[PDB]
């Protein structure tokens, strides 16, 4: 569950040490029967793909934010080369 | 760079750490040979065509003998290559098979004739991929912006 | 690339 | 808002207290309020638990069409939202004064998406297809 | 690594003033709310007889740091929160007059595309920056001043427009007092402070004393009048006025407008074509062929008909004929 | 309207004996005679061409100070009765005679100067063009593009579509400069052309400059046929039967003419000023889009039938095609083994991999060039 | 010693974002029923504006500092604190009906009415659908539709 | 300009390459 409307009367039970930190036999032989993948023909073929699509897409954003960081250190460069 | 002055597995990172401090140096000595020296050797690695001769205006730096083994490796073959070396000869840097190593990279198909011609899985050949083969160069710019956040610590 | 795979 | 209080109906006639307690001189400070402290006096709430209780409260999606259509999202506002940053960073760059007439409480909001769309993803994109590792 | 720990001694107290002003901030949001009201301006010790929005009077105070000295009247900002006592100023909210401009919208910026007019142009920029932007030949010529133009034409063709265009050259103002529907003499207060002004006319008689009483109401005003401003009025006809602006001179400037000819029709058939696409080519000339009394307006109304007749078959480019049963649609 | 084809003319005298004197002369010298101006025309003469003699030179930069002195009074003149218009006019005395100067100052400082004291946009744009047309006399791109942004500023009513087009013909004619051979054809090809009597669209050369700058970048199957069965430019290449079968031996498949077209298009590749590596890198592509337009179709391309294209042989298709797969921008390969050409397809999803690890590296390395302490 | 307050301050600023991220939401408090709700008008500076509450006057306010910059619009309904009147959060335009199928005359039965019918369907539906081929020729579309007629 | 061009080596293009085509052909 959730403590839906009266988690204020949790919120305020949940102190030291918090949340997170706040701030931080037929069934066993049917087990095994979808476990085995080392077949890599296909499946790695289209494993390794994905991976490298997701991944580019990481390359791609990783800069858009250094790009915008570095607009943040400009901006804090002429500021305080303004204050001198 | 003076470091920069064998291997070449870093020479070209050592080159972007070299390429730095020269607004307006000298004329001959320190801001002249960098340059032109490091892409010469980014070139004994094998690197062509797209980097080479559209940033050549910004130097200009005497600029015959060390462009022409650009494109006379460009090409890549010894018959212009030797007057390139033995007509000029006092090039300097005297510190052949990667010019070789250009035109066999395409073969005539594959094996060129039953092995024999001269010029002068991943069942696909090497196109792209969705696995180990591009993820190496991902993790390139991961990397980069990584090593940007230097940024966020400099104010 | 588990180990591969600074951010925060 | 707990508080509890006294009998001082009447009664006008000790405790230090580390002088009168703290948050009492911190109410909400409103006279038909501040009357009604002249009978009421509040004191304190202290509170127990036990570590028990303490600790007690304390995948995959890939391609469905998921992956996909939130990186064929994203990527699209990234492109146009980025050309409307280039537009922020053309034109803010002169003629810009009194902290960019306030924000642009109109025509909210340019750059900070981009950031917004950039944190979306990197925490998809990687964690859980991480996992999929 | 004193200087890496006073690095984090500003890291440290800069998170630390968030957190000061967000603790005092959500104990702070339980005071009051100031008002807000525009006023007639001081007199004395302090003062200042504000009317606020609700309830338009009182008279308050100003805080030690306000300068009262500056607070000019009609510059809405307050701040008696409870005890009413001023504390700074706001955006001076648009006054009285950028009201009836934005408002009357009618006026619409016009410079320079005037379709063909230049005698027309030679004589009110002779009568309208010359005693204006250049008074000291005036007043070294014997001249006394010209004031006051009279532009008498077929309705279209350079009203509302050419009053509009050389009123902006010169960057002077631009009220129309055409029309009296929500609020004489005030208008001149607004005009004296403009300090260059001028004021423009209505026409109707057909597309008893309607707004000649206003106008010589202010050409008595501004017969012996804080000078540069000039009236301007449009009328259809010269005859069908009063004989009271039959008064030469009253009306230093009759200047007319005659329903245009072959050319200066293809000039302002040549601007509002130069609105939109067309073609590789038109040659205009045969659909100004037939203009023959035509009107300004006969022209800005046959091209956007002839846009519509290229839009009505999913076309993006107008071609010769849509301007052909553009007029030869409009012949009603 | 600085500069007209004398952009040409100088252009072609300061090439080198390809093409040097004999009547490219005169007719430079018929402007030079003409217009009396010294600013330029000694400049001019100074890259290799020509020195003293003065005998044109004297009453050159006297005819110069008499127009450049006569314009002053009426900046000195428009007070009297004449307004901001006439001073206005008076800067455009000093703006187009000091425009036809050729001076990138008498020119220049005079139009931000007349861009002070100025009336709406019949002129904000007027000059702008006025600017535009003479940076591309003098290539300066950074005018160029400042004069774009400085020239996306027409939100008047400046939804004047018969104004917009004249930017961008402006815009067509520079891309094609700047290699953005997409951008070029496109603008040029749903414009039409007319600006103020076609006097930069130069025609006899617009129509023609569509038609081979289409097949770089307009895609074969897509707008090809926008440009074939399109009824607008058909008719006045009727007029032009050289870059007709220019155009009509691509998709016709008759390339015994169309390489014989194509050595043409590299004879009057000598024009245009907008030149060198436009014109290697053109034949270059018109080459590549040919020969891969042709192997597509097969999976197995014979030595007979690729030889059955011009008439070439061997070795031309061999050396030529190998270079092309040394650059491996098409899939072909010599297979010489049995001396068929074998062609498969590998999508463009590799197509992206390979673009963006360069174009990944170039923006890293801009901001690798900013992100030091250089900032 | 320099060493020993150099532990400190990790953990101030450690625990700073700990109470810090925890301390935007003490402020959500203010925004709790009931409270009035009057458009927002003209923004002045920081977090102050001129707020319109929908009781007679606009008058002065503070704006606090979880919302964002973003919403505010000059007309955007927006709330505020009873008692205090301080702005807390902008709100959906809550307001007339859509008219969901409602009415219904065919435009096939409508008789007669042609030229007027198309001048409608010129000026009105065709804009909203085909929006862009205004912005393909030059001539805008018309803002309103004035009708007249007499009797009716 | 500005894209990376070879423009190295090579003789006398398309023009003289095809005249010396048709001509070595017949
Ligand atoms: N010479 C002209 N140049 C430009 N527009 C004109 C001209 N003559 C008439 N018009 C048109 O008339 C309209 C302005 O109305 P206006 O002429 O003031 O009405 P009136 O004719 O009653 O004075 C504009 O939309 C304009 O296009």
């Amino acid at each position: 569950g959730a403590e839906e409307a009266e988690e204020v009367g949790v919120e305020h039970l949940l102190r030291d040490i918090k949340d997170t930190t706040v701030g931080t036999i037929y069934q066993l032989q049917d087990v095994f029967n979808l476990l085995p993948d080392v077949s890599l023909q296909e499946f790695v073929k289209a494993f390794y793909l994905k991976t490298n699509d997701q991944m580019v897409v990481v390359y791609l954003a990783s800069l858009i934010r250094s790009v915008v960081a570095l607009h943040n250190l400009i901006n804090n460069k002429i500021a305080n080369r303004d204050a001198e | 760079y003076y470091t920069g002055r064998l291997e070449y597995s870093e020479a070209r990172r050592t080159m972007t750490n070299a390429l730095r401090k020269a607004p307006q140096h000298t004329a001959v000595g320190f801001k002249q040979t960098v340059h032109k020296l490091l892409i010469v050797v980014e070139l004994l690695l094998g690197e062509i065509p797209d980097r080479l001769q559209f940033r050549q205006p910004s130097l200009k730096r005497s600029l015959m003998p060390y462009f022409l083994l650009t494109q006379a490796v460009r090409t890549g073959n010894l018959a212009k290559f030797n007057q390139v070396l033995d007509q000029f000869g006092e090039k300097f840097q005297a510190d052949i098979i990667r010019l070789r190593h250009n035109v066999i990279k395409t073969g005539v198909r594959m094996i060129s004739l039953s092995y024999s011609r001269i010029s002068l899985s991943k069942e696909m050949i090497d196109i792209y991929s969705t696995r180990e083969p591009q993820l190496a160069f991902h993790q390139r710019i991961s990397f980069c912006l990584d090593i940007h956040n230097m940024s966020v610590k400099a104010m | 690339q588990v180990i591969e795979y600074m951010i925060v | 808002v707990i508080d509890a209080f006294r009998l001082i109906n009447a009664n006008m006639m000790p405790r230090q207290t580390t002088s009168n307690l703290g948050h009492l001189n911190k109410p909400s400070i409103q006279a038909l309020i501040h009357g009604l402290n002249r009978h009421y006096y509040s004191i304190t709430i202290n509170y127990r638990k036990n570590e028990l209780e303490q600790k007690m409260l304390l995948l995959t999606l890939q391609d469905y069409s998921e992956h996909c259509k939130h990186n064929e999202s994203v990527v699209k506002e990234m492109l146009e939202l980025a050309k409307n940053y280039n537009k922020a960073v053309e034109e803010e760059d002169k003629m810009t004064p009194e902290q960019l007439a306030i924000k642009n409480v109109g025509k909210q909001d340019p750059k900070r998406h981009l950031e917004e769309h950039v944190d979306v993803l990197m925490t998809s994109n990687i964690v859980q297809c991480l996992a999929a590792m | 690594k004193s200087q890496n720990l006073r690095r984090l001694q500003a890291q440290r107290n800069e998170l630390n003033a968030k957190v000061r002003l967000l603790r005092e901030e959500l104990q702070l949001l339980q005071e009051q709310g100031s008002y807000v009201g525009e006023v007639v301006r001081a007199m004395d010790k302090k003062k200042v007889l504000v009317k606020v929005h609700p309830e338009g009077k009182f008279v308050v105070d100003v805080d030690k740091n306000i300068d009262i000295n500056d607070v000019t009247p009609n510059c809405r900002v307050a701040l008696r929160n409870d005890s009413y006592t001023l504390h700074k100023i706001l955006p001076n909210k648009v006054d009285p007059l950028v009201s009836l401009m934005m408002v009357e919208k009618v006026p619409d910026s016009t410079y320079e595309m005037i379709g063909g007019l230049d005698k027309q142009i030679k004589e009110i920029k002779e009568v309208i920056e010359l005693p204006v932007k250049h008074p000291e030949l005036f007043e070294a010529l014997g001249i006394a001043q010209p004031k006051g133009v009279l532009l008498y034409g077929p309705p279209g063709t350079g009203k509302t427009l050419l009053a509009r265009a050389v009123a902006h050259h010169t960057d002077c103002t631009f009220i129309r007092v055409s029309g009296s529907e929500l609020v004489v003499r005030e208008l001149f207060v607004m005009a004296r402070e403009h300090a260059p002004s001028i004021i423009f006319m209505d026409e109707i008689d057909s597309i008893s004393g309607g707004d000649s009483e206003v106008q010589r109401t202010m050409l008595e005003l501004l017969n012996q009048l804080t000078k540069n401003i000039k009236v301007i009025m449009a009328t259809n006809r010269i005859d069908i006025l009063d004989s009271a602006l039959l008064r030469p001179g009253r009306i230093d400037r009759k200047i007319e407008f005659p329903p245009p000819n072959e050319e200066a029709r293809l000039d302002i058939l040549k601007i509002h074509s130069r609105k939109m696409n067309l073609t590789r080519g038109i040659n205009l000339r045969k659909i100004a062929e037939l203009m023959p009394g035509a009107s300004g307006a006969e022209v800005k109304g046959v091209c956007t008909e002839a846009g519509m007749y290229a839009l009505r078959e999913r076309r993006v480019h107008v071609t010769q004929e849509d301007f052909e049963m553009a007029v030869a649609k409009v012949m009603q | 309207n600085p500069d007209l084809r004398i952009a040409q003319l100088r252009f072609l005298l300061s090439l080198p004996e390809h093409r040097g004197d004999a009547a490219v002369r005169d007719e430079l010298m018929a402007a030079v005679r003409d217009n009396n101006m010294a600013p330029y025309y000694e400049a001019l003469c100074k890259s290799l061409d020509w020195q003293i003699d003065v005998d044109l030179l004297n009453k050159m930069k006297k005819a110069n100070e008499d127009e450049l002195k006569r314009l002053d009074e009426e900046l000195e003149d428009a007070e009297k009765n004449l307004g901001e218009s006439e001073i206005r006019d008076a800067m455009m005395a000093k703006a187009e005679y000091l425009c036809r100067i050729g001076d990138k100052e008498g020119a220049l400082t005079a139009f931000r100067k007349t861009y002070d004291k100025t009336v709406a946009l019949g002129h904000r744009l007027d000059i702008v063009f006025y600017l535009l047309r003479i940076g591309l006399f003098y290539m300066d791109n950074d005018l160029i593009t400042r004069n774009t942004e400085k020239a996306k500023s027409l939100i008047e009513e400046g939804g004047d579509w018969d104004r917009r087009n004249r930017l961008k013909v402006y815009q067509g004619l520079y891309c094609v400069a700047i290699r953005d051979f997409k951008q070029a054809a496109e603008l040029f090809l749903d414009t039409v052309s007319t600006f103020t009597s076609y006097e930069l669209m130069d025609y006899k050369t617009f129509v023609t400059y569509t038609v081979y700058v289409s097949m770089i970048a307009l895609e074969r199957p897509d707008l090809r046929e926008k440009v074939i069965k399109g009824a607008e430019i058909l008719e006045v290449l009727h007029s032009l039967p050289a870059v007709r079968q220019y155009l009509f031996s691509l998709y016709e498949c008759r390339y015994s003419v169309f390489f014989q077209s194509l050595a043409v298009v590299e004879q009057e590749m000598k024009k245009d000023w907008l030149f060198a590596p436009h014109y290697r890198y053109y034949v270059r592509e018109m080459r590549i889009h040919a020969y891969s337009q042709l192997l597509e179709s097969y999976r197995s391309l014979t030595l007979g039938y690729m030889a059955e294209a011009f008439g070439v042989g061997v070795e031309f298709i061999d050396q030529e095609l190998s270079r092309f797969i040394a650059a491996g921008r098409l899939h072909c390969k010599i297979d010489k083994v049995n001396e068929i050409v074998e062609t498969n397809r590998p999508d463009s999803k590799n197509w992206q991999y390979q673009e963006t690890i360069k174009k990944g590296d170039l923006l890293l390395n801009r901001v690798q060039k900013l992100s030091r302490v250089i900032n | 010693f320099l060493e020993v307050q150099e532990e400190y301050i990790k953990d101030e600023q450690k625990n700073l974002k700990k109470e810090f991220l925890h301390a935007q939401e003490e402020v959500k408090r203010i925004q709790s029923i009931p409270l009035v709700i009057g458009q927002f008008l003209e923004a002045v500076d920081q977090n102050t504006a001129i707020v319109g509450s929908t009781t007679g006057s606009n008058y002065y306010v503070r704006i606090l500092s979880t919302i964002d910059r973003e919403l505010l619009k000059p007309n955007a309904s927006v709330a505020l604190h009873k008692h205090s009147n301080a702005l807390v959060d902008v709100l959906p335009p809550e307001a007339m009906l859509t008219s969901d199928q409602k009415p219904d005359v065919m435009y096939a039965d409508i008789g007669g009415m042609d030229i007027q019918k198309q001048e409608v369907r010129e000026a009105v539906e065709l804009p909203l659908t085909h929006f862009e081929l205004y912005k393909q020729i030059g001539i805008d579309p018309p803002r309103g539709v004035l009708m007249y007629g007499p009797p009716g | 300009v500005w894209e990376d061009n070879w423009d190295d080596d090579n003789v006398e293009d398309d023009f003289s390459n095809q005249l010396r085509a048709e001509l070595e052909k017949h």
